């Protein structure tokens, strides 16, 4: 698509979201529902309108917070997610890019369909709420994935109880002992974790897991190749190119034109069928079979 | 392995457990290689539902991740602690005073002072002379450990206890090379020198400093050598013939540099760290990074998780009110 | 005593529609078996399966199988008194041990030698009344103060810790009288499964029953067998002849027409000469391969070439 | 290496549990460049076209075919492109990136 | 006789101790490619040398480069490091003359040169290798275990196993607060102890203690006095709170009406001290805080 | 007892700093210590010496105990730091020599891709893995309990009851999950090159990089790919909890000037000294600190250094084959 915005959300963009029937943009909590193809256009001299499509009009603006800066936005399947930090800035308006401060409200916030309204999922309370950080956080999303982001774990109430034992031994009267709530954090610098949550729920209710690649939040995420890219604080670009199997689907032509090699004749009944000698090359597993032909 | 056909014998000896605390503050120093300490403070979570009082006590820290996450978390501010604050100890034992259980006596190998006190001062120009310790016990009256008695028994065995006070325990300088006997037994060997500045300020109630080499070997005559033909012997240096094997190092925490934290009601719930290396917020996270060489970073800038956290504590209330500076003593044998 | 073996693949389908169904190990069977008797026969999974989810919902467990029941028996170890479970119907083919809260190989034979110390390898043996002891091996990881090193300290597989828990599992069977088959009756209470149909001849085998394994034994075949072993060299090739064998034995499904001959001047090698059954020279990973298992045992100097 | 064959077997899909794979994986070959004067402001979109990154402001992008051995710079942004929040700027889905 | 059977050996009998021995036997192989005509075969089982290293032929397989001859050779049990552009001779057979490239680093054995690598040639003898006197095991060595065809020379090696990093127990870390004295100070609530005795810091210790002077408590308790009406020069809003109260809510605070502050450094506060209870002979008697280890 | 308690533990990143402090501590200039390895005692005690056991005098740290030891010091060795390397518990995956082969607890680093029995990726490189999961069956750790994350909770350590099959296969952390079979997500940590693993790498300890060699090139060991929040975390001696070091020399560089009587008489008792000063010809010259290569011991002070370590041990004659080696491993 092309021009911008209802208008209200020109410049001062933040995130993109494609879902499968139509994108999403926001700013300064607001939507856009703009068909992939085939949406609504007309020349009637107002605005442009240069045969640029112009966006659904409505808005839905999540719930009571304007220019609550949500985050980076991304989708899997039809869903999306729009995580938010929290500030506004305090002051309505502006720009909110700077002096991102700390508010309620904020989480992941879904967006299930056909009632043009979030339901905000993640955050329910200041134990889960606080573990959003303006800085350092991502909603980033490989295929099936959601990884949200998090640091600064903390035993927090339950995390610490009881210690009979410790009593026992001493004279102490009472202790306190860790619970070890089991996170998976990273290992090396800067210590990270993740809330990933898949499929098995409806997403709903994220749930700390380990993370495969050390700031998978941070990649930009990519359908198309299925490929998630992201910088190196050292400068360089990464890539993860995911993954294959080994099918060759060998001679794939339809049943018209010349140069397919296999095909299937008959004499009198008494079927023969012909193909070109599969072979390839470099599959590094020692792994043995068929070569298994299918269609 | 277990009783294998071969038995060998390994003492490690003590310098062993000196020599390589000498390595640690060999490089405390400023720059890239140079690894320096910073000291850190605590939580202001209440803890526990009992948490003031004396029973009871927080939970045992764990070394791992999960537990070395949380305090960066919990944490306020980082003290620095130089590396002219870091120092060397021994157990202060002195003759003469009635307040610590054993006045005289003072065993075979042993550490006194004197000239500390009312009750010690002699020849006082030079304050603290006293760090000599006691080469033989004197003559007889030893009654040991054991069924055996006489001077023999300290070979197969244990230590004298002499029975015998003494008396003039003061003594010079020393004598040339091997040093002064001035009473009956109790042979005394002279072990340096602590002039008084350093007294006061470094030293404690318990303990006291013993000075690095590159100091000694740097200047003699201020912690006054030359006397000592034994000196050229093994170079200056000497925490070694001290037998040190253990460093403390203390920071000093003014509510000043901590002004926020410091308000009518903060409780500094538990958590005292120590940690190495560390590094600045690296403003945008793309960039080059650099060592932090400035005191009482707050927490914020620091790169959460940076360096690692080399000791952990908890101390459940301590106070931190505003104008009282704290003061952290800790102690390793490293 | 040997129970009945076979190989059954399943079509189950569940009202989850999690991405990976499994079936765990222990599980029940109903069978009936024809001629001998009338009431069925039980048997019981063996490992796991996994399988998939494809097209219209249905799942493929491949899973193996054997009869008879499953039984436990914990107490616990010490020095002194030996395990020695008692019912002679144990197969003692199939038996995981495992009761140090980790599972530990069955090493009854693989010889000695290629555990090292403290390996978690367990032995057993018969017993003078008919009865089978787990009796383990002799060794300790115990590690000194001063020293730090690890320093297994004797021979043969790691001596179990005093007063450690112990659990094994064995396949009690029925005998080979149970060898045959009929349509398996699945019972197998799980958490959410639905067998559908069973075919109990997969692979689209040649005329086919329920296989099994033979009773206990004869008498006098039992004789003949130790004049087998010593005058069989076991884990070792010591001679030119003894190459052929061993590298023919397993391999002469893809080898065939091997001669090891040791060449003089050339002391520390004695090539082999092996082809293949189908091509001509011998692929990679197949000459690497081939160099493999020869290197367990070997001996000595003179590595295979 | 594993998964005796049998017949009976129906769609693809049944036995696809056993069929060998690359597990995935990651590289690096990075170490970007700068477009206009900002080295912060620059993104980076790896996609089938391979290696596209992005000016904050700047239309002219650089692309590599080379994964990063080499780069060489372009047109065809021919607008403001964006300054979005976080980091991503391409995002796409079925094909039709944008 | 087969490797690894020495390493059940001496754990049974001789000693309990490990052992190691390395033959022109099995091992891992490497490969390397080297480019020479003459280069027939048979040389396998034959001792190539550099002149940086020595080393073993397995397989003779030949590669394709168009150009001289290039052959791919599987080599095991290297040691001293061939390296691209050596000649490449072989022992015997001589006739050889070669030169390798895409070499590999085997084995160090210090300085390397085909003189020292050598030293005088083990040639086929077996290198024992383990520990030990090497007259206990020399006999069950041979009777039990080895072949009756190699060499066999004992060597030794020793391995020390120190033990230290035992303690590094950090002690009792101590720390104690301070009331201290900054220009800013301001009213006091009331005052206690400040003085005893003579005029300078009266009566300097007893003399039985040394040390500092005795405090004798004075002026008691009561009211911190009105303060001079307002006490606040701006009325002004001093660290959270205004001045005229708190902005100096500490007891403790100069008077300029006492000896009992000195000056510079701090006040002690030495009715509340972290005190370490397990230490030297000193010691604070009746301790203030304990360490008790999970 | 009533009084405030606290309780505190050193952490064991403390002991890999300290290890770090030793290493860095060797080098010419003044402030940088050199060990030397002294050998020595030519002449036999008693005529039990040469039995078995028996054991011999034990050695005291006495003054009379050093000043008999450089009467008899036979030769002595410098100790560069090229020749000194860090090293972790080798656990090989899958290895039947060495118990649990096939189960691994919470967090233990195990190398893979070595000897046939585990294969993984090819090209070598002796790859490394944390394991950060196990399955969840079998009774484990303290008391009772039931369940692997109650007994993760309240401390426990929980041994997985069923087999892991296959070793790790991945470049990155994590490399389990992400499909219905089983296995659990070891991380990747560094990889070991074949050059160095021959020499370097005994069978009880797999070496882990100073962070030095790191530098002037990562890629050798398999480090040049990582998530690095920060711009290196370049050292990853700490990552492993590298808890000790290795020393390796061989005999052939130790020098004895008699030549004849180390091969004769066995070296009985093993010290190292630090920090010893030039032969000085009388007490009318400069104290100067040992430098260059060899020192025949006659050329070193005596009393000159003081010495960290005494070993006592029967005579461990030494045959003039180029290959025997020192070990002397520390445990910092």
């Amino acid at each position: 698509t092309y021009a911008t915005l209802p208008a209200n959300v020109y410049r001062i963009a933040e995130a993109i979201t494609c879902t499968d029937d139509y994108i999403y943009v926001v700013a300064r909590d607001k939507v856009r529902y703009i068909k992939t193809s085939n949406a609504l256009i007309d020349f009637d001299p107002l605005s442009p309108t240069y045969s640029e499509r112009l966006f659904e009009p409505d808005t839905m603006t999540i719930t009571g917070n304007p220019k609550a800066v949500c985050y980076k936005m991304d989708s899997i399947c039809d869903k999306v997610f729009a995580l938010i930090i929290g500030e506004v800035e305090t002051l309505n308006a502006n720009p909110r890019t700077s002096k991102i401060i700390d508010s309620a409200d904020k989480g992941i916030y879904v967006l299930n369909h056909d009632e043009k309204t979030w339901k905000r999922v993640f955050g329910n309370t200041e134990e889960e709420r606080r573990r959003i950080q303006p800085g350092y956080a991502n909603m980033s999303t490989d295929g099936k994935l959601v990884s949200l982001s998090s640091s600064n774990f903390k035993f927090l109430s339950d995390n610490v109880v009881n210690d009979p034992e410790t009593a026992a031994k001493y004279q102490l009267i009472g202790a306190v002992k860790y619970e070890f709530p089991r996170e998976w954090l990273a290992d090396k610098h800067y210590h990270m974790m993740a809330f990933i949550a898949d499929e098995t729920s409806d997403w709903e209710t994220f749930t700390p897991q380990p993370m495969k690649y050390y700031a998978e939040p941070f990649f930009n995420w990519s359908k198309k190749s299925n490929t998630r890219c992201w910088i190196n604080n050292s400068d360089r670009a990464v890539v993860v190119y995911a993954d294959l199997k080994y099918t060759k689907v060998i001679e794939n032509i339809p049943e018209t034109s010349p140069d397919r090699l296999v095909h299937e004749y008959w004499d009198d009944g008494d079927c023969t069928i012909v193909m070109p000698n599969v072979k390839f090359t470099g599959f590094k597993k020692y792994a043995s079979g068929m070569l298994f032909y299918k269609a | 392995m277990n009783d294998s056909s071969v038995i060998y014998r390994a003492i490690v000896t003590s310098k062993f457990r000196t020599e390589k605390m000498l390595n640690f503050y060999n490089s405390i120093g400023s720059g890239p290689d140079k690894n320096t300490i910073f000291i850190t403070f605590g939580r202001s979570e209440p803890w526990s539902s009992n948490e003031n009082e004396v029973g009871f006590a927080p939970p045992y820290p764990t070394d791992s991740v999960l537990g070395v996450t949380d305090m960066w978390t919990h944490m306020m501010g980082t003290v620095k602690v130089l590396p002219s604050m870091l120092d060397a100890v021994i157990p202060r034992r002195d003759w003469g005073d009635t307040r610590y259980p054993d006045p005289y006596t003072f065993r075979i190998n042993d550490i006194v002072v004197c000239n500390s006190a009312p009750y010690n001062a002699t020849e006082s120009g030079a304050g603290w002379l006293v760090y000599r310790c006691l080469d033989v016990p004197d003559t007889g009256m030893c009654s040991i450990a054991s069924l055996t008695d006489k001077d023999e028994c300290l070979k197969l065995g244990g230590k004298w206890t002499p029975s015998a006070r003494s008396m003039t325990p003061p003594e010079g300088r020393g004598d040339a090379e091997g040093t002064i006997e001035p009473g009956d037994g109790y042979v005394w060997e002279y072990l340096f020198e602590i002039p008084p500045d350093v007294s006061i300020n470094r030293c404690t109630n318990e303990y006291i400093v013993v000075p690095w080499p590159e100091e000694l070997k740097e200047d003699p005559t201020r912690w006054g050598y030359e006397d000592n033909l034994t000196w050229q012997q093994d170079d200056f240096g000497l925490i070694y013939r001290v037998k040190a094997n253990t460093i403390r190092f203390k920071a000093y925490l003014d509510s000043v540099y901590f002004p926020e934290a410091a308000l009518p009601g903060n409780k500094g719930f538990r958590q005292i760290s120590i940690i190495t290396n560390p590094l600045e917020a690296k403003a945008h996270p793309n960039d080059p990074n650099v060592k932090a060489e400035k005191d009482y970073y707050d927490p914020e800038d620091l790169m959460r998780h940076s360096g690692e956290m080399i000791y952990m504590e908890n101390r459940p209330p301590i106070i931190m009110a505003m104008d009282q500076t704290e003061e952290i003593n800790i102690l390793f044998t490293f | 005593k040997s129970a009945a073996q076979t190989e059954i693949m399943l079509t189950c389908t569940d009202a989850l529609n999690r991405n990976y169904i499994t079936i765990p190990r222990g599980t029940r069977f109903l069978a009936y078996a024809k001629d001998t008797s009338v009431n069925p026969y039980n048997f019981v999974s063996r490992e796991d399966v996994i399988a998939i989810r494809d097209k219209n919902n249905q799942y493929f467990p491949r899973l193996k199988l054997a009869q008879g029941r499953i039984v436990r028996t914990e107490i616990i170890y010490d020095k002194l008194t030996p395990i020695i479970i008692y019912d002679k119907n144990i197969d003692r083919n199939q038996v995981k041990l495992y009761v140090d809260g980790a599972e530990w190989i069955n090493w009854t034979r693989k010889s000695m030698v290629h555990a090292g110390s403290t390996s978690t390898i367990y032995y057993m043996r018969e017993t003078i009344d008919g009865n089978t002891e787990f009796y383990f091996g002799e060794g300790e990881i115990s590690v000194n103060a001063s020293e730090g090193a690890l320093t297994a300290n004797y021979i043969g597989g790691l001596k179990p810790t005093q007063n450690s828990t112990i659990v094994i599992e064995y396949i009690s069977t029925n005998g080979a009288d149970a060898n045959g088959a009929v349509g398996f009756s699945y019972a197998d209470t799980l958490t959410n499964i639905t067998v559908i149909n069973i075919n109990e001849n997969p692979n689209d085998d040649p005329d086919f029953v329920g296989a099994d394994g033979g009773g206990d034994p004869e008498d006098i075949e039992r004789i003949r067998e130790l004049g087998t072993i010593k005058r069989e060299t076991q884990q070792r090739c010591v001679t030119a002849t003894d190459y052929d064998t061993f590298v023919s034995e397993r391999f002469g499904s893809i080898i065939q027409a091997v001669q090891t001959f040791t060449d003089s001047t050339k002391p520390g090698y004695a090539f082999i000469a092996a082809k293949p059954k189908s091509g001509l020279y011998l692929t990679t990973v197949q000459r690497e391969d081939i160099k493999n298992y020869l290197k367990d045992y070997n001996l000595a100097p003179i590595t295979p070439s | 290496e594993s998964f005796q064959f049998s017949p009976s077997y129906v769609d693809v899909s049944s036995i696809s549990n056993f069929i060998i794979g690359e597990n995935e994986y990651h590289e690096i070959q990075g170490s970007i460049q700068q477009v206009c004067k900002d080295i912060n402001r620059v993104y980076l979109m790896e996609s089938e076209g391979i290696l596209y990154l992005f000016e904050r402001y700047q239309p002219v992008v650089k692309v590599s075919n080379d994964k990063g051995q080499t780069w060489k710079a372009v047109k065809l942004f021919n607008d403001r492109v964006g300054y979005p929040l976080s980091k991503t700027v391409y995002y796409q889905s079925a094909n039709t990136t944008y | 006789g087969i490797e690894a059977s020495y390493k059940f050996l001496f754990k049974v009998l001789y000693n309990e101790e490990v052992e190691i021995e390395i033959e022109s036997g099995a091992g891992t192989e490497y490969d390397i490619i080297v480019q020479s005509d003459s280069l027939t075969e048979d040389l396998v089982g034959q001792t190539i040398y550099t002149a940086t290293g020595r080393c073993n032929v397995t397989y003779i397989e030949r590669s394709y480069s168009n150009g001289k001859l290039q052959w791919t050779v599987t080599i095991h049990n290297l040691l001293g490091r061939l390296i691209a552009g050596q000649e490449v001779k072989a022992e015997r057979l001589p006739s050889f003359e070669g030169e390798i490239i895409r070499g590999v680093k085997g084995k160090d054995l210090l300085q390397n040169n085909i003189d020292y690598i050598n030293r005088s040639r083990s040639y086929y003898v077996m290198k024992i290798k383990s520990n030990l006197p090497s007259s206990r095991w020399k006999s069950d060595v041979i009777r039990f275990v080895h072949p009756v065809g190699f060499g066999f020379i004992a060597i030794t090696l020793l391995t020390m196993f120190i033990n230290v990093g035992l303690t590094l127990k950090h002690t009792e870390t101590i720390i104690n607060k301070y009331k201290n004295y900054k220009w800013d100070s301001g009213l006091p609530t009331e005052y206690a102890d400040r003085i005893a005795k003579l005029t300078p810091t009266g009566e300097i210790e007893h003399d039985s203690v040394t040390g500092e002077a005795i405090y004798e408590p004075g002026p008691m308790a009561g009211v911190k006095y009105p303060l001079p009406d307002d006490y606040n020069a701006e009325n002004n809003n001093s660290i959270f709170q205004g001045q005229l109260p708190s902005e100096r809510r500490k007891l403790m605070s100069p008077l300029f009406d006492a000896s009992g502050t000195t000056f510079a450094q701090f006040r002690d506060l030495v009715n509340k001290r972290l005190k370490d209870n397990i230490g030297n002979p000193r010691d604070p008697e009746n301790p203030t805080q304990v360490k008790i280890d999970e």
